[PDB]
RNA sequence: UUGACUCUAGUCUGGCACGGUGAAGAGACAUGAGAAGUGUAGAAUAAGUGGGAGGCCGCCGGUGAAAUACCACUACUCUGAUCGUUUUUUCACUGACCCGGUGAGGCGGGGGGGCGAGCCGGGCUCUCGCUUCUGGCGCCAAGCGCCCGGCCGGCCGGGCGCGACCCGCUCCGGGGACAGUGCCAGGUGGGGAGUUUGACUGGGGCGGUACACCUGUCAAACGGUAACGCAGGUGUCCUAAGGCGA
RNA sequence: GGUGUUGACGCGAUGUGAUUUCUGCCCAGUGCUCUGAAUGUCAAAGUGAAGAAAUUCAAUGAAGCGCGGGUAAACGGCGGGA
RNA sequence: CUAACACGUGCGCGAGUCGGGGGCUACGAAAGCCGCCGUGGCGCAAUGAAGGUGAAGGCCGGCGGCGCGCCGCCGGCCGAG
RNA sequence: GGCGCGCCGGGCCCGGGUCUUCCCGGAGUCGGGUUGCUUGGGAAUGCAGCCCAAAGCGGGUGGUAAACUCCAUCUAAGGCU
RNA sequence: CGCGACCUCAGAUCAGACGUGGCGACCCGCUGAAUUUAAGCAUAUUAGUCAGCGGAGGAAAAGAAACUAACCAGGAUUCCCUCAGUAACGGCGAGUGAACAGGGAAGAGCCCAGCGCCGAAUCCCCGCCCCGCGGCGGGGCGCGGGAAAUGUGGCGUACGGAAG
């Protein structure tokens, strides 16, 4: 489900990508958490690729 | 976005200056690309920033002053602009079109903004070219020092931007304290926080 | 009992999970490369934005405009194609799962050996692997080869391998990510359950409403007054058919 | 688990009731069955959009209902006036 | 018979009242006592859905406000139909 | 039988304050959706089945669902008394 | 081919133990009605009740906060008075219906896993000697066997803790 989410952040649909991790987790704060976490997880891989 | 992250992009610009040894003036620069911020809609951005960096700082004044302004705007080497010279170049219009052209940002009294909107005010506002204010407190030093740099984050119909700060050799702390202080506030000038900026990006100039 | 009311085991169907493996077909995308960025004024095919002051040996001005033009990497859109993310359809795979058979008895490759086909004794491809005139018998190894023990080349007693090929990862087959189960969702559901099936009345039922109201009579000159007494009416209609004035 | 130590010359569910002679008409109704593609109807889940979210809206759309064939040795039915 | 309520009657105290629960000291598992054990119940205040508010007034002296004779605010007097 | 006294043998050879440096937590569980039962618990008090299924300045509670934001309060999914 | 380790899994009338069943007033876990009330009846009510099933003890269960609160704040559980027939639920009909705070009975707190540091520093069993033996225990000796590194013991547990 966060490799979903992940894909879905890299398209930028952070709407959908919210509304996906609030129904398939539970509370809209734990979604808010996981989201920029895996926004986090991202980034990183974006650093990765570029240094 | 962290800390060492912009150390670290900094550091590698900083000793990667080698790629070029400019020809020019050697300074970088800021860019920004933002992911959905909707061009039709309403709530634009549109906000200056007060800096204490001057991070660029070759930069070419004109004061347009009142009373107690004449020789020590001169004596500051500052072009005094007189009455006589708004009319001079207000009897035709387009001259002062290429004194923004040679000049970026002006800097103007208090009282002379009635006499500016006549027709060359209006006529001339379409550089984006308005002369800056002063106040009460009647000082030069520094103040016009602090007056450039007052950063306009500005609003386009296209989804990118580019901030004008930093050269090669300035001190390291202040220049991530002054990228620090700018990409806070043009955070906090977006609609939302750091998901509303799709790359954040600061290499140079060439 | 059913066309009553409210539901019910069962059954049909959908979704989710168990539930995986590849190859094609349609994409939607991300990504690398590639080229238009043709209003007018303007040496002009100015997409936008900010930095920008000299390489190489256009330009910083100026010219017109809403808006420039070395150089850098910025993000936007449009069109062809490479690559990897997911959805979907078909064809396969088996390993979960199911079915049958047996005392789970020779499965799959390969090696070896006979019968034909065609090339110059040869190989390749293929096939076969020993039972059909008879209401018989059929096992617990003969033969071979190599070791070994006891007694005196002779006697007696043993062991191992070919015979009965080798190697393997599911016992063989047959289905297969669907049957199926677990949980929700809709349909069907007197098979089954629980209950209900008004009142008044010259017995009850059928009829009628005398069950809520209105007029005249009853009703005996205040009011009141009964029957399934009498003759009748109502569940509406009106932007005026309400209110004034003439 | 029974039929089943069974396999359409069987098992299971019906009606009628030996033999002879026949078995007429009707599928409109109520049933049963066949087909899934005109407009329909259609739950949960999934999808998309709006919104700060709860939420709302939209599209898609299984069976069954509808619609369309078959069937009376299925329940049944089979006129009137000059 | 137990519980709850209502009214009437008897009794104690009375804007209070009650220890029923707890504690301290044969009949007696009774009885007495607690008071800085009245916690609490009921009563002493009502109304409102709720925010909430929450049960006399008059006269005198002073400082049309005008085409607050009313009186706004301060000092005195009478005072609870 | 218990409380007292003494001997032999055996076990432990234990603490408190200050400073400095380290370290710290229970997962098919919390929670969400749906369904059923129970509850005074009412946009679901608790329990359970199925599906989804975490986080660590986190998580739960804060009696009306939800979003933003300060607070307050505890530390679940281990055990004894 | 054989031998040897470990892992999974069998067979023992092996050595030593343990559980089974009964009573069941009180207690714990589950299952669970209908009479009855609503002047009918279907939600409710009877009612988490009767019946059924499992499991104990001298008491069981609960129990040291993922608590109550919103105050100047209290502080495990259990029981009594009260809160209160109140808040609340309910064809809002009949009916149902707790808790907090307060006063009392009682009063007690603690231990792991984890994070770690100490040479497994830990434990069980058999043989022999001494003592005690009708609650098989205390000490010594075995180059006796075994468990355990897939983790025993000591310190340490949210009130902080450890080491120097
Ligand atoms: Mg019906
Ligand atoms: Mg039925
Ligand atoms: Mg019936
Ligand atoms: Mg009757
Ligand atoms: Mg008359
Ligand atoms: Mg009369
Ligand atoms: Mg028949
Ligand atoms: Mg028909
Ligand atoms: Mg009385
Ligand atoms: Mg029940
Ligand atoms: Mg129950
Ligand atoms: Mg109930
Ligand atoms: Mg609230
Ligand atoms: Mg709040
Ligand atoms: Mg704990
Ligand atoms: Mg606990
Ligand atoms: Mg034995
Ligand atoms: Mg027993
Ligand atoms: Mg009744
Ligand atoms: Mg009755
Ligand atoms: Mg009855
Ligand atoms: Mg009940
Ligand atoms: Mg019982
Ligand atoms: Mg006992
Ligand atoms: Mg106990
Ligand atoms: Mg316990
Ligand atoms: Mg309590
Ligand atoms: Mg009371
Ligand atoms: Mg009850
Ligand atoms: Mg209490
Ligand atoms: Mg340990
Ligand atoms: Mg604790």
């Amino acid at each position: 489900y966060e490799r979903r989410a992940m894909e879905l952040l890299k398209v930028s649909k952070d709407k959908r990508a919210l509304k996906f991790i609030k129904k398939r987790v539970g509370t809209h704060i734990r979604a808010k958490r996981k989201r920029e976490e895996l926004s986090s997880v991202l980034a990183a891989m974006r650093k990765a690729a570029a240094k | 976005v962290s800390r060492d992250t912009l150390y670290e992009a900094v550091r590698e610009v900083l000793h990667g200056n080698q790629r070029k040894r400019r020809k020019f003036l050697e300074t970088v620069e800021l860019q920004i690309s933002l992911k959905n911020y909707d061009p039709q809609k309403d709530k634009r951005f549109s906000g200056t920033v007060r800096l204490k960096s001057t991070p660029r700082p070759k930069f070419s004044v004109c004061v347009l002053g009142d009373q107690q302004h004449c020789d020590e705007a001169k004596a500051v080497d500052i072009p005094h602009m007189d009455i006589e010279a708004l009319k001079k170049l207000n009897k035709n219009k387009k001259l002062v079109k290429k004194l923004a052209k040679k000049y970026d940002a002006f800097l103007a009294s208090e009282s002379l903004i009635k006499q500016i909107p006549r027709i060359l005010g209006p006529g001339l506002n379409k550089a984006g070219k308005f002369p800056s204010l002063l106040t009460h407190n009647e000082n030069m030093v520094a103040k016009v020092d602090e007056v450039k740099s007052t950063i306009k984050f500005q609003m386009k119909k296209v989804l990118c931007l580019a901030v004008a700060v930093g050269h090669v050799k300035m001190t390291d702390d202040e220049l991530v304290y002054n990228i620090h202080l700018a990409v806070n506030f043009l955070v906090s000038l977006l609609k939302k926080n750091w998901q509303n900026v799709r790359a954040l990006y600061i290499k140079s100039t060439m």
